[PDB]
């Protein structure tokens, strides 16, 4: 234990003999955004329950929607068609992923299984591929890497991949020691970051199966995680009203993006095509634009009556989605 | 409009009245949470209404019940809680025999876990079947170690009516009650006391609705 | 004067046109309100929009120097029993609601909420018929008033007091009491103190007479706040409406 | 538990042992980033309603 | 696999009757939208009516219109076409063709069999010449001109190309102009902008012959091209 205290202390000596000025000193001399002015241009209304995950298709125009009455549904968000309504075997779903090739869908929750949906059948629907069972806790979050492979996170404190045709784990990953809640793919899917319910993020590494670096600094539950597009930073949302941005060369926290009439949760975090924006969904029902280089909150997005559970922004970044506990989802631009 | 997208607009608006047919029938159903701590009689009620989430269905009188098992989540509550927050009521399950048994104790961590379901800001309006459980046994075994501010008589029936109103002294709040009953596990019909408690459940939302109750 | 009566009258028409478009707009933009008996209160508010927007203006240029037809007296008596009947719909589906609580909540479908709809709208018309198959009338007098006032509003009163009933059984709590009380009392007070004195001079100095005629017109204004404000989701979709 | 703080100390000797930058630096990285693809961003500056497919 | 087995079709008296029926079997019948399309004995494909999948939409023909009528029975997962007053101009081989309409689909993919019948403004489309001698290794451009511009507002240039195998069905190669059907190698492609269209091939193999059609989806009626067969020099 005393070796353990003597490595805390040398980590936390080093990152502060790296660490002599902050953002808020290169970042002044920088313009702002001004007043960020987006509207609801669509609005897709067909689930009947509380909207728990969305996931955006990479050609911009398709996504998923999760809810508890038990359906994934397939969007046209151009012309507010419904393209699939997939039944869920389990209503109890807190996530859903998109496949990049466009193949499949992915989901699961409360039943402890990523069930896999073939959407490209020769019979003309949409039947179950695969269904992965090795957690124990409830399934937090998945993503794709291609059509074989998908990461998952639980609630069981670990994380897992999987080869899709055999259905079983590859490497897990474990060292966490709270409820994973979320995680996202580096823009090369060699390394991902989850946050989980003991206020630290990790990096891993995804063909080794070792944790590389691990980031504290949060006061609760980190609830959401995403990545820099650059893929050398991430931002974190939690419950302690405090989005923060951290950084991997660095090994550090940059800044948090907090305000005094902000008490409540961050389910979502998010960022545009460039940077310079962070979009997050609160539990006050309303979603919140920063400036991710000046911690000036820019915007607003006043749209649903209950509290935004998930957001998006597309792949090209022409429109965010989000949706929320209200059982409505709209496009923003 | 071209002739392909009249057509997919048609599949869209097919897609949407399976939507409102499936949400109509669902509407139909009663969804009921079991909630009790470890080893308390969660398994003889749902033995009597007959890893992940456990859903048993019965029928009665031409109604469909869906009770909720989920004892096989080790997790944190607090980050699926959320999940059945609409749900028409709770029974929760309390072993009357297990005043005396230690982990401590086993019924003062049923009181904690009672006030905390109770209180909760996702279940203000939620009302509560309590069953305390094991009553022969309870009968047999029979207070002041589990509650030495008690001072009072050492028979049955009072203890289990102390009990009891000392664990329902644990509401703080208009909106809502708890409908106790007594289970020696062996009750023909228990299904008859939920079915009597999620009528006045649903007489007290309807009158609710109308700025009434 | 003149100016003033006609400045009340059109606040009216107005303030008619605002409350039940938000009733409107509320159910029909809302989770919360979702549930298929606030589909009696839109046929309700769109009744009473069109009790204000086509038959308010042709009286209030017939009391304002007034001269000139049939069209005009059937639709107007068309609307106003229809808004009736309404109410007398909204009793028995709460009634049914709270007397058969399980097994009628089986039964509480849109398509059977649409189909009540679509019967008062009938009797409506079918009320409204006889003078055609200005003026404003003995045996279509008594008939219509029968069955557009005195069976709704007898049913209305035994649906409210059996209600009383089954909410003081029933039943922090003494406040609890006078507030279903004072709520009943409320509900069934309007509808009577508007309708009961016209339709008893009607069934029986020209004066009284029109001041019970507007009367009549002033419980389609009153219906939004009475059969919406003591609901909680309706009272936090209208301030998310207007704040 | 000497296996499982053990193995708690050799995670933490992974962890102490890598190469950290300065943090004005990777500071100077991210807003030059940011700089180098602002103008492909639509959400900074709103398109003209014929290059949006949202209307 | 899926399967489409047309059944109904002899010898019939000018001005009779007779009823067509198609029975599919190893798919979802009742998401797709079904479409007849006749052969005469001579050449060509043309369109002869569609019913929608939840048996909503009905169009024919002008040479249909009346004296034909399409139905189905999804619980028998069967396909109909009543045919009334068969004159001459009816004597055709008749498929029965499943069709699924969403965002990214392929319409018109798989094809039935058949059944030979005998008996005793439109967007015009036009494939020159109707026969191009082709050697086994050689590129080949197949072209089709049409009257009204595919070109939809939406971006979508609504043209389909068909291959028919000496003996066979037809059978699916290019939805929407410019995609790939699935089950076919990446020789074939297709370009084209508005009016004009091409199909080609690279590095072409003797059982790619055949007779090559263009289909037009961009209003209804559906109209084909001429064809244009390919050989053996
Ligand atoms: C029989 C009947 C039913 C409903 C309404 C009326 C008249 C038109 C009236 C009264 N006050 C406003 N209009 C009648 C006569």
């Amino acid at each position: 234990r005393q070796e353990a205290e003597q490595l805390k202390n040398q980590i936390r000596d080093a990152r502060k003999a790296c660490a002599d000025a902050t953002l808020s000193q290169i970042t002044n001399n920088i313009d702002p955004v001004g007043r960020i002015q987006m509207r609801t241009r669509r609005t897709l209304r067909g689930h009947l329950a509380k909207i728990y995950a969305m996931h955006w298709g990479t050609d911009s125009r398709l996504l998923v929607s999760a809810s508890q009455d038990g359906k994934l549904i397939i969007w046209d968000s151009y012309t507010t068609n419904k393209v699939h309504a997939i039944p869920l075997r389990s209503s109890w779903v807190m996530t859903c992923a998109y496949a990049p090739s466009g193949n499949y869908v992915a989901c699961g929750g409360l039943d402890n299984i990523c069930s896999i949906y073939n959407l490209k059948t020769r019979e003309g629907n949409v039947r179950v591929s695969r269904e992965l069972a090795g957690h124990t806790g409830y399934l937090s979050c998945c993503r794709f890497l291609d059509d074989n492979q998908i990461v998952t996170s639980s609630g069981d404190t670990t994380c897992a991949l999987w080869d899709i045709e055999t259905g079983q784990q590859t490497t897990t990953f474990t060292g966490h020691t709270g409820d994973v809640m979320s995680l996202s793919l580096a823009p090369d899917t060699r390394l991902f970051v989850s946050g989980a319910c003991d206020a630290s993020a990790k990096l891993w590494d995804v063909r080794e199966g070792m944790c590389r670096q691990t980031f504290t600094g949060h006061e609760s539950d980190i609830n959401a995680i995403c990545f820099f597009p650059n893929g050398n930073a991430f931002a974190t949302g939690s419950d302690d009203a405090t989005c923060r941005l951290f950084d991997l060369r660095a090994d550090q926290e940059l800044m948090t993006y907090s305000h005094d009439n902000i008490i409540c949760g961050i389910t979502s975090v998010s960022f545009s095509k460039s940077g310079r924006l962070l979009l997050a969904g609160y539990d006050d029902f309303n979603c919140n634009v920063w400036d991710a280089l000046k911690a000036d909150r820019a915007g607003v997005l006043a749209g649903h009556d209950n509290r935004v559970s998930c957001l998006g922004v597309t792949d090209d970044g022409m429109a965010v989605a989000t949706g929320s506990w209200d059982s409505f989802l709209k496009i923003w631009n | 409009l071209s002739a392909e997208e009249r057509a997919a607009l048609e599949r869209s608006k097919a897609i949407e009245k399976n939507l409102k047919e499936d949400g109509i029938s669902a509407a139909k159903d009663v969804k009921l949470l079991l909630l009790g701590a470890g080893e308390s009689g969660k398994s003889t009620i749902v033995k009597q209404m007959k890893t992940g989430i456990v859903e048993t269905h019965f029928t009665f009188k031409n109604l469909h019940f869906r009770l909720f098992d989920v004892g096989g989540q080790r997790s944190e509550r607090k980050k699926w809680i959320h999940c059945f927050e609409d749900v028409t009521a709770i029974i929760f399950c309390v072993a009357l025999s297990g005043y005396d048994q230690v982990l401590t104790n086993r019924m003062h961590e049923s009181l904690m876990l009672f006030d905390s379901i109770c209180n909760n800001k996702f279940f203000i309006d939620t009302s509560i079947i309590l069953f305390l459980n094991k009553k022969d046994l309870f009968g047999e075994k029979i207070l002041t170690i589990c509650f030495p501010e008690y001072t009072g008589p050492n028979t049955y029936e009072d203890a289990a009516a102390y009990i009891q109103a000392q664990f329902e002294s644990k509401n703080r709040s208009p909106n809502k009650e708890i409908y106790c009953h007594m289970t020696c596990a062996t009750d023909t019909n228990n299904i008859q006391v939920v079915f009597d408690a999620v009528t006045d459940i649903i007489i007290a939302n309807n009158l609710r609705g109308c700025g009434l109750y | 004067a003149t100016a003033a009566i006609a400045a009340a009258i059109t606040f009216l028409i107005l303030f008619t046109i605002f409350g039940n478009a938000l009733v409107i707009l509320a159910v029909l933009t809302s989770r919360s309100l979702r549930a298929p008996q606030n589909l009696f209160l839109v046929s309700l508010a769109a009744a009473d929009i069109l009790v204000a927007t086509l038959i308010i203006p042709f009286s209030l240029a017939n009391e304002l120097l007034g001269y000139w037809c049939e069209v005009y007296l059937a639709l107007d008596v068309l609307f106003c029993t229809s808004s009736i009947v309404h109410l007398c719909a909204i009793s028995l589906d709460r009634y049914w609601a709270v007397s058969r609580a399980l097994e009628y909540n089986s039964k509480r479908t849109p398509r059977r909420i649409k189909c009540i709809i679509l019967t008062v709208w009938l009797i409506a018309a079918v009320i409204s018929l006889p003078p055609l198959i200005c003026k404003l009338n003995a045996w279509y007098i008594l008939a219509s008033s029968i069955g557009s006032f005195f069976a709704p509003c007898l049913i209305m009163i035994l649906v409210y007091l059996r209600i009383y009933l089954i909410a003081k059984r029933s039943n922090a709590q003494l406040t609890r009491e006078k507030r279903f009380t004072f709520v009943l009392a409320v509900v069934i007070g309007v509808f009577v103190l508007c309708w009961f004195p016209f339709f008893f001079s009607y069934s029986l100095p020209h004066g009284l007479f029109q001041f019970f005629f507007w009367i009549g017109y002033c419980n389609s204004s009153l219906n939004p706040v009475i059969y919406t404000i003591f609901n909680q989701d309706f009272r936090r979709a209208f301030r998310r409406i207007l704040c | 538990s000497i296996a499982q703080a053990r193995k708690l100390v050799e995670q933490l000797k992974m962890e102490a042992n890598i190469d950290r930058i300065k943090v004005s630096k990777a500071a100077a990285d991210l807003m030059a980033y940011c700089e180098a693809h602002a103008k492909e961003d639509p959400l900074l500056t709103p398109v003209p309603a014929s290059e949006n497919p949202f209307r | 696999d899926v399967q489409l087995v047309e059944s109904g079709g002899g010898l019939v008296q000018p001005g009779g009757s007779r009823k067509l029926s198609c029975s599919a079997s190893g798919f979802a019948f009742s998401s797709f939208g079904m479409h007849w399309v006749r052969q005469a004995p001579e050449k060509g494909l043309e369109w002869v009516a569609y019913i929608s999948s939840g048996s909503g939409t009905i169009y024919y023909a002008d040479t249909v219109k009346g004296r034909f009528t399409i139905s189905r029975d999804d619980p028998k997962n069967t396909l109909f076409l009543q045919m009334t007053s068969l004159r001459s101009e009816d004597t055709a081989m008749y498929y029965c063709v499943r069709s699924i309409y969403y965002y990214g689909s392929s319409p018109f993919d798989f094809w039935g069999q058949g059944t030979t019948l005998t008996v005793s403004s439109d967007i015009v489309m036009t494939q020159a010449t109707s026969s191009v001698p082709v050697t086994p290794g050689e590129s080949v451009s197949i072209s089709c001109r049409s009257s009204k511009s595919l070109l939809h507002s939406n971006g979508n240039t609504y043209l389909y190309w068909f291959l028919q195998r000496p003996g066979q069905s037809p059978q699916l190669l290019i939805y929407r102009m410019s995609n790939l059907a699935s089950g076919v190698p990446d020789r074939f492609s297709g370009s084209g902008s508005g009016t004009a269209f091409t199909l080609t091939i690279s590095r072409l193999e003797a059982e790619d012959v055949g007779v090559y059609y263009c289909m037009q989806h961009l209003e209804y009626p559906l109209t084909f091209g001429a064809g244009t067969k390919l050989e053996l020099k």
